[PDB]
């Protein structure tokens, strides 16, 4: 299936990039932006001043403690897909 | 009729203060985010603002602010870039373009250039 | 890279089966079930008295109108990943 | 030593009301959810309620409820599935299972069976 193979790659992934944060489980933020500047780089080729980096970062530290998890970690992907695209059209 | 300088840097509309100040807000229920756009030339336009009575001016040192005069400083080229975004640049300072700063305050003129993401505004209506 | 692959799968999935509504940009409830059962039923082998369901339905509605987008589409792949995995687990 | 039996169908765990009544909740606050397994036979526990001083029972018509009174009917089989989960079937109906319905409900004994979801529960520590 598609999201069945899409699970397998955002999986490790997450526990790959995770890892530069010294453990495999959380993000510290600037692996977030390692993200969009090496996996999303070729959908989105604006950031440089950091705008959509202000926005994933109060959408994704749900908990309240800037660690990221799998459930604002896919959160983050939908939300980079959304705003650079629904930045077009604003309300 | 008025429209809103919506910066693809941040997310933040141009708002001219009936003071002079301009700076970048998020919330649309703000009046001053309403500008108008007073064409003099094709190509050149003036940003005044609607609810503040002053029009967009840039010093010759780089700063941007809103002036009740129109001077020749208040006059900026409105051209489209390709990413389907408005690019303003002065017509006194043709090397320096109208930017806004994710942190919400303006950008300095001469601090601006191609390729940024604060010189890249899209004239949203109100 | 591996995110840029994913989007442009779970983009075209996401079209494909909101198409089942009616339109292409939301989902009807019934197509989040059709994805579970035919994306994610390789991994998720449960469901059938529909418990997963009960949950994500309860992030995925944010707007509050029964109404699927982009933004929870992604979320919902999160939910599922880890709400199933961390069953093993509960508070 | 006290164990909730969470189950994997809704996320409900095992709750033991000292009126008699069981059902299944999902906040960890209630202290009925602390339920006691008693061991009489390798594989055969009994559960019982620590705040309900009360056993946990089948009926013959497959209804599911607390008796004060330690009766054959209430006596589990204590099984470990292949998915890490336990399975409770009773000693007196060797053809029923002891369920949780997603609604938050018991389920019927006459309608539990092997692949279900309600079927499955694990013993968690409070």
């Amino acid at each position: 299936s598609e999201l069945e193979k899409a699970m397998v790659a955002l999986i490790d992934v997450f526990h790959q990039y995770s890892g530069r944060e010294g453990d495999k489980h959380k993000l510290k933020k600037s692996e977030l932006k390692e993200l969009i500047n090496n996996e999303l780089s070729h959908f989105l080729e604006e950031i440089k001043e950091q705008e959509v980096v202000d926005k994933v970062m109060e959408t994704l530290d749900n908990d309240g403690d800037g660690e990221c998890d799998f459930q604002e970690f896919m959160a983050f992907v939908a939300m980079v897909t959304t705003a650079c695209h629904e930045f077009f059209e604003h309300e | 009729d008025p429209k809103r300088l919506y910066c693809k840097n941040g997310g933040f509309f141009l708002r001219i203060h009936p003071d002079g100040r301009v700076d970048g807000v998020r919330e649309k229920s703000d009046p001053h985010i309403k500008l108008q756009l007073q064409a003099e030339e094709r190509g050149v336009v003036s940003i005044k603002g609607v609810s503040a009575n002053r029009y967009l001016a840039m010093k010759e040192d780089g700063r941007l602010l809103a002036s009740k005069s129109v001077t020749d400083e208040c006059f900026f080229f409105e051209r489209l870039e390709s990413n389907n975004y408005n690019t303003y640049r002065s017509r006194k300072y043709t090397s320096w373009y109208v930017a806004l700063k994710r942190t919400g305050q303006y950008k300095l003129g001469s601090k601006t250039g191609p390729g940024q993401k604060a010189i890249l505004f899209l004239p949203m209506s109100a």
